[PDB]
RNA sequence: AAAAAAAAAAAAAAAAAAAAAA
RNA sequence: UGAGAAAAGCCUUCUCUAGCGAUC
């Protein structure tokens, strides 16, 4: 694995992030694509990134890496892009994806343990 | 080397010189530096903060410091050349006021013959155009200096009679001008 | 409670010895004063032993070993020669002091009155210390402070954009700097030769034929066949004899001919600058963002990246924004600049600006973050820009 | 709208020191550049008739927004060595170098290698910033670069704030030194209530030999952040 | 009130060019009208006190 | 103006409640026979950790000998020890400053003059000692509260 | 005397010596506009002023242009003035509403006055 | 609060400036 | 408030910090 991906999740951690992003496509509270992850970055309304190790150029990808230290935001990579691409309800590979900040959203308890969970990889 | 010299001729010469910190300990300055501030500058080689520059780095600076002693010698040349003409044409006027000030006179007024039209209170205040507008329309007091205090006289006088060496330098200064400007000799006796 | 305390600072490695000090009530008002003031400090506390750092490269091999908590031999060559050999040792880290009682004898103790007496020495050390090293204490921080901080994220110095900043400004300045000076040369050529403006519609050209012919007296037989060589046709040096023979110029002074003949070679001089100052920008840029310059050119790519400020700059912007950095001298609707094979029609204009600007974005970001740049995928954008500008134009 | 570009506007000081009111139709707070002519983060910045000031956004800064919330001391002014905490990229370092002036120094700390290679780009420009790429937990390990400093800005955010300010405030912090931290409610304790958080930081604070005296919320720009700021080690009066 | 003053002690008045009264007239407009703005606002806040 | 408070309500504190104990309240509590922690429980439903400061814990001590089984009693290990800086012993101040500073608190007193006081701040509760039980009395969460 | 007469003249050390700027008619002109910044515009409310005269030490300055916000921020070199007073001459919004709360005012004084 | 005086502006208003009552 | 109020120049009495000094 190249080692610039450092936040790969397991097997298990997989399954829950992928679930949580079929969840919140169908709340209307997630953004698709490299480009649209980089604005919810600048405007500050993101919980976290969840970006796809194998795109080929990996660095297309790594200036949100950079974005998200400064506003604290966790992000983790995943294997596979076209299984994100199934998961975001889109008939595309993708290899970036936000999900956004909703007030009083009932998704706030699973994306409380999420972020929880990321932060433990870390150590 | 910034800070310590000052002496932006003698600056690009020792980059010019010398390339790099190492080069500084074995070559000498005596030619371009003083042998005191060549210690100090020598002293400084060993203890600096700088980052290594590249060879390709260092060829550029090298010859934008070129371009530097280039257009500085030619400069002095332009001078000399200036001082050369104002003496054959209007030579009254250099021994008088001095090479620049005579120059600037006649840039100012665009030709010899139109600064001989006018009398001596214009002629004093000519570079003071700024000031005389804003007093007359103000109903202030009027400028007295002008381009004039360029002058060697005015620069010599002290500041409490810099009023008085104004006019007086202006009102014989145009008995230069029109001598020149309508004379069919070239003499700088009246002059001096 | 006499003990001893290793200091250890960006210039080099200390010894000091304590004589006496009030202990429990140590961290209290009153007896604070003990190791604030300077004067009560000297009483109590002396430097025994110093061992300056011989040079840089020395200095981070020791703060190497410092943060790993190994004792380096430069430090034990210190505790050997000092330390009579039943001893105390004050040290700041627990790790070090282990590694020193497994090395040597002596007993290490890393807190209670030490603590305190560490930030005494730390408060007062230019003062003990002050004379004994040529480069100075506060120098030696700021020194040092780089060098291990580009040891650990391992900084390339040849991937560094500040060049490319400068580079551009300064031929911004030296175009408009010679089209002024340019310009005037031809005035002062003029009273002598007038026709010549007319042939010649390059200034920079006008400059070396101004050095070539003094005077219009003199081109004639040899001289002529020279002028044929600088002139791009043979047709128009003839003109220029035939011109130079017919002339309602005026002739020139001897000191006034001098002048214009060092003024219009000072131009050329800055001209020949401002070429090699384009070279040296074209080979900055294969080091620093290969990708990008392969794809849009040398001289467009640094212009991004001098609108970003910088290469990290240009790479965080989304897509958007990168086409807006050329909106103003339109970098991305004007193409011949950027040469690419095949021509845009103008109801497609924008589009293709659009799609060469998602490109230059993802072009600049493999040039940030490769470990190694390389040009072979600017070349591959390329390819497919040039394919979808076809694609518009024949419609397949 | 806002303050577009070429529209005439004043810059009148701060109450406190260094820091810049930049009067007009709207007013932003700008400090003065230290580096003429550059933009570390895009913000807007006024030339003035040689003299420069940059714009200070307080979304993207922790310390922007307590000065504009009114928070009454700092101790940031000129002159002043400055230890920060979590330099990240450094947004608000560029304006914390800008207050301290050439005299003053800023030790920028920051873990992580990918922000801390824009930290090395950032103290080329600026010679009083001094890059320290190490872990902030363990203090002893950079215990070399660093001499004693006047002011400790924390912005770690981190379970372990106080425990990560009280080591480096015991090693480095002058006595009669101030510290300023910034809270947020959500990284030290989810579960918990936000303002029963607050209470229990300034508790573990005073059981350090610290000595808090202020605090404030960030509540128009940030919500759950609180602002403290005192004194470590004070003089006797 | 004093107003005379002898013929030869007069002096003549200042003429201002148009674009200074144009500056001149748009300050004295916008001075009446921020007068008026906080007298109405002061009676306000006496009539809430 | 603090942010916690939709004006007269206090909506950060929590199910877990911090509650400030006077050295009057821990007197009464223990000649009514009431258990500290656990009568709390029964008023509120909740789980309660009492905190004492240093400036009460003096005022135990300078009773004497007499009054040593409350002096035992506020050493607990389920409570929570809070210290305080302040020159003297007198705790009344003590409280009202904590009280004011931080707003999470609901304070636990019998004295009269104190509960005065603390009434005049918005959105602190007070709980005091109603015939054999725990009463609260600007808590809008009350539940299992005396009912009368 | 004479060195506290020195240390006036500028800010201090604390705001890296910033001058007192000599007082014109054109400067005092801005000043004065800029404290009755409330009345511009009917839909916007301002603060109270920090302080009731004009400040002592204080620069005048114009925004740089910047690369990335042509459209977003950026006023036409044409609209560009060198004067607060002349950039409040220039724009319709402001003369339109000026104007029509002026003509009250007037209008109803003259109702009173008569 | 109020009777004044000195300036500008708009087709009267606006800034300063004194006395008197309270 | 009522050694009336306001301004300039000379002596007298004292207050703060900041280095400096304690290393034999
Ligand atoms: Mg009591
Ligand atoms: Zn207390």
């Amino acid at each position: 694995v190249n080692p610039k991906a450092y936040p790969l999740a397991d097997a298990h951690l997989t399954k829950k992030l992928l679930d949580l992003v079929q969840q919140s496509c169908n709340y209307k509270q997630l953004r698709k694509g490299a480009n649209e992850a980089t604005k919810t970055l600048n405007r500050g309304i993101s919980e976290f990134i969840v970006m796809a190790a194998d795109a080929e150029p990996l660095e297309i990808i790594l200036h949100l890496p950079l974005l998200c230290e400064d506003k604290n935001v966790p992000y983790v990579f995943v294997r596979s892009k076209q299984a994100l691409g199934r998961a975001c309800g889109v008939s595309r590979p993708v290899i970036a994806c936000s999900v956004t900040i909703k007030e009083g959203s009932q998704l706030k308890q699973q994306i409380q343990s999420i972020q929880q969970s990321i932060e433990r990889l870390l150590v | 080397l910034g800070k310590i010299i000052s002496d932006n001729l003698t600056y690009c010469k020792c980059l010019q010189k010398v390339g790099d910190r190492k080069n500084y300990a074995s070559a000498k300055l005596s030619e371009l530096l003083p042998e005191e501030v060549e210690a100090e500058v020598k002293a400084a080689a060993e203890i600096s903060m700088g980052t290594e520059v590249s060879e390709e780095d260092i060829c550029n600076i090298l010859h934008l410091c070129t371009q530097v002693i280039e257009i500085s010698e030619y400069r002095t040349q332009l001078y000399e050349y200036l001082q050369n003409r104002m003496m054959a044409i209007a030579p009254n006027v250099t021994v008088m006021v001095g090479e620049l000030v005579g120059a600037r006179l006649i840039a100012h007024a665009g030709s010899l013959l139109n600064l001989a039209k006018h009398a001596a209170s214009t002629v004093q205040i000519l570079g003071a155009e700024k000031a005389l507008f804003r007093a007359l329309k103000s109903r202030r007091d009027t400028p007295k200096y002008g381009l004039i205090y360029h002058a060697s006289l005015v620069g010599q006088t002290s500041p409490k009679h810099k009023g008085k060496i104004s006019r007086m330098l202006a009102a014989k200064t145009v008995l230069a001008i029109r001598y020149d400007a309508f004379g069919e000799d070239s003499s700088s006796a009246m002059g001096v | 409670v006499l003990l001893h305390v290793l200091f250890e600072h960006a210039v080099g490695y200390a010894l000091l010895a304590l004589k006496e000090v009030e202990e429990i009530s140590l961290l209290q008002p009153q007896v604070e004063e003990s190791v604030l003031n300077l004067g009560k400090f000297h009483s109590i506390v002396r430097l025994v032993a110093f061992c300056p750092f011989a040079s840089s490269q020395v200095a981070l091999e020791n703060a190497n070993a410092v943060s790993e908590g190994v004792v380096h031999e430069d430090l034990r060559l210190l505790l050997e020669t000092h330390l009579p050999s039943k001893v105390l040792l004050g040290v700041g880290d627990p790790k070090i002091g282990a590694a020193i009682q497994e090395e040597l004898g002596y007993n290490c103790q890393t807190g209670g009155v030490i603590a305190e007496i560490l930030r005494g020495v730390r408060l007062h050390f230019h003062n003990l210390v002050k004379g004994l090293t040529d480069l100075s204490a506060c120098k030696a921080q700021l020194g040092l402070g780089h060098s291990y901080s580009r040891a650990k994220v391992k900084f390339n110095v040849n991937r560094v954009d500040n060049m490319i900043i400068q580079s551009i400004s300064l031929l911004d300045q030296l175009d408009k700097d010679i089209n002024t000076f340019s310009m005037r040369v031809r005035e002062w050529y003029g009273y002598h030769f007038p026709e010549l403006v007319k042939i010649i519609n390059d200034n920079a050209t006008y400059c070396r034929l101004a050095q070539f012919i003094g005077n219009r007296r003199e081109l004639n037989e040899d001289k002529l066949e020279k002028l044929e060589e600088l002139t791009m046709d043979g047709a128009k040096a003839k003109a220029i004899l035939d011109a130079s023979r017919s002339s309602m110029g005026m002739d020139i002074s001897a000191i006034d001919l001098i002048n214009i003949e060092s003024f219009s070679s000072r131009v050329v001089s800055l001209s020949e600058y401002r070429q090699s100052l384009h070279t040296y920008l074209r080979s900055k840029m294969s080091q620093v963002a290969p990708s990008l310059s392969a794809l849009i050119g040398e001289a467009v790519g640094a212009r991004l990246i001098a609108h970003a400020g910088s290469l990290t700059n240009l790479a965080k912007y989304p897509a958007s924004t990168v086409q807006i950095l050329g909106a103003e001298k339109a970098l991305f609707r004007a193409l011949k600049h950027s040469t690419f094979i095949g021509r845009a029609a103008a109801k497609n204009k924008g589009r293709i600006s659009r799609y060469l600007a998602n490109k230059c974005s993802i072009a600049s970001r493999i040039d940030c973050f490769s470990e190694v740049p390389t040009s072979v995928f600017g070349e591959k954008l390329r390819e497919q820009v040039e394919e979808r500008l076809s694609f518009y134009e024949t419609g397949e | 709208r806002g303050n577009q570009s070429g529209k005439n506007v004043m810059v009148e000081p701060h109450r406190h020191e260094g820091v810049f009111i930049c009067r007009g139709k709207e007013d932003a707070l700008v400090t003065k550049n230290l580096v003429p002519g550059e933009s570390v983060y895009g913000e807007k910045r006024v030339s003035i008739s040689k003299i420069e000031y940059r714009a200070w956004n307080p979304f993207r800064s922790k310390l922007a927004a307590a000065i504009l919330g009114g928070v009454d001391q700092i101790h940031i002014k000129p002159g002043a060595k400055v230890l920060y905490l979590g330099a990240a990229s450094g947004t608000t370092v560029s304006h914390v170098s800008d207050i301290v002036g050439p005299d003053g120094l800023v030790y920028a700390v920051e873990f992580s290698h990918r922000s801390g290679r824009d930290l090395i780009n950032l103290a080329k420009k600026r010679t009083n910033i001094i890059p320290v790429i190490e872990d902030a937990r363990h203090p002893h390990k950079y215990r070399m670069l660093i001499a004693m400093v006047d002011v400790i800005f924390a912005d770690v955010a981190q379970p372990d704030q106080t425990r990560i300010v009280a080591l480096n405030a015991h090693t480095f912090l002058r006595n009669g030194g101030h510290f300023v931290i910034s809270i947020k409610a959500n990284c030290i304790d989810s579960t918990a209530s936000a303002e029963a958080v607050f209470a229990s930081e300034v508790k573990k604070m005073q059981q350090e030999n610290m000595k808090p005296q202020e605090q404030l919320t960030l509540e128009p720009y940030e919500r759950d952040h609180a602002v403290v700021v005192g004194v470590y080690r004070p003089p006797p009066k | 009130k004093a107003g005379k003053v002898p013929k030869d002690r007069r002096r003549p008045a200042v003429i201002r060019e148009p674009h200074e009264r144009k500056i001149l007239a748009l300050l004295d407009a916008l001075s009446t009208v921020h007068s008026q703005k906080m007298k109405k606002a002061k009676e306000q806040r006496h009539l809430h006190n | 103006h603090p942010s916690c408070l939709f004006f007269q309500y206090n909506t950060q504190l929590g199910p877990p409640y911090h509650i400030l104990v006077d050295t009057n309240f821990i007197n009464f509590s223990i000649k009514a026979k009431l258990d500290l922690v656990q009568s709390m429980m029964d008023c509120l439903y909740a789980k309660c950790i009492p905190c004492i400061t240093d400036c009460v814990m003096a005022e135990i001590e300078k009773l004497g000998q007499k009054y040593r089984v409350a002096l035992r009693i506020a050493k607990d290990p389920r409570f929570e020890r809070l210290p305080c800086t302040h020159k003297g012993t007198y705790a009344d101040d003590c409280l009202v400053q904590r009280v004011t500073q931080h707003k999470c608190y609901i304070v636990a007193t019998v004295d009269r003059d104190l509960k005065r006081r603390i009434r005049k701040i918005p959105g602190v509760p007070i709980m005091y000692i109603s015939n054999h039980r725990y009463n609260i009395e600007r808590m809008p969460d009350d539940y299992g509260a005396p009912r009368f | 005397k004479k060195r506290r007469k020195e240390r006036q003249k500028t800010a201090g050390d604390g705001w890296f010596g910033m001058k007192a700027p000599e007082m014109t008619n054109e400067l005092k002109n801005d000043l004065k506009a800029l404290k009755m910044r409330a009345s511009m515009d009917p839909k916007r409310f301002y603060k109270k002023n920090d302080r009731d005269g004009f400040p002592k030490y204080f620069q005048i300055g114009t925004i740089v242009d910047n690369p990335a916000d042509f459209y977003h921020s950026r006023i036409p070199k044409k609209q560009r003035k060198r004067t607060i007073v002349e950039e409040l001459l220039a724009d319709s919004e402001f003369r339109r509403y000026n104007r029509r709360k002026y003509s009250e005012i007037m209008a109803e004084k003259a109702a009173n006055a008569a």
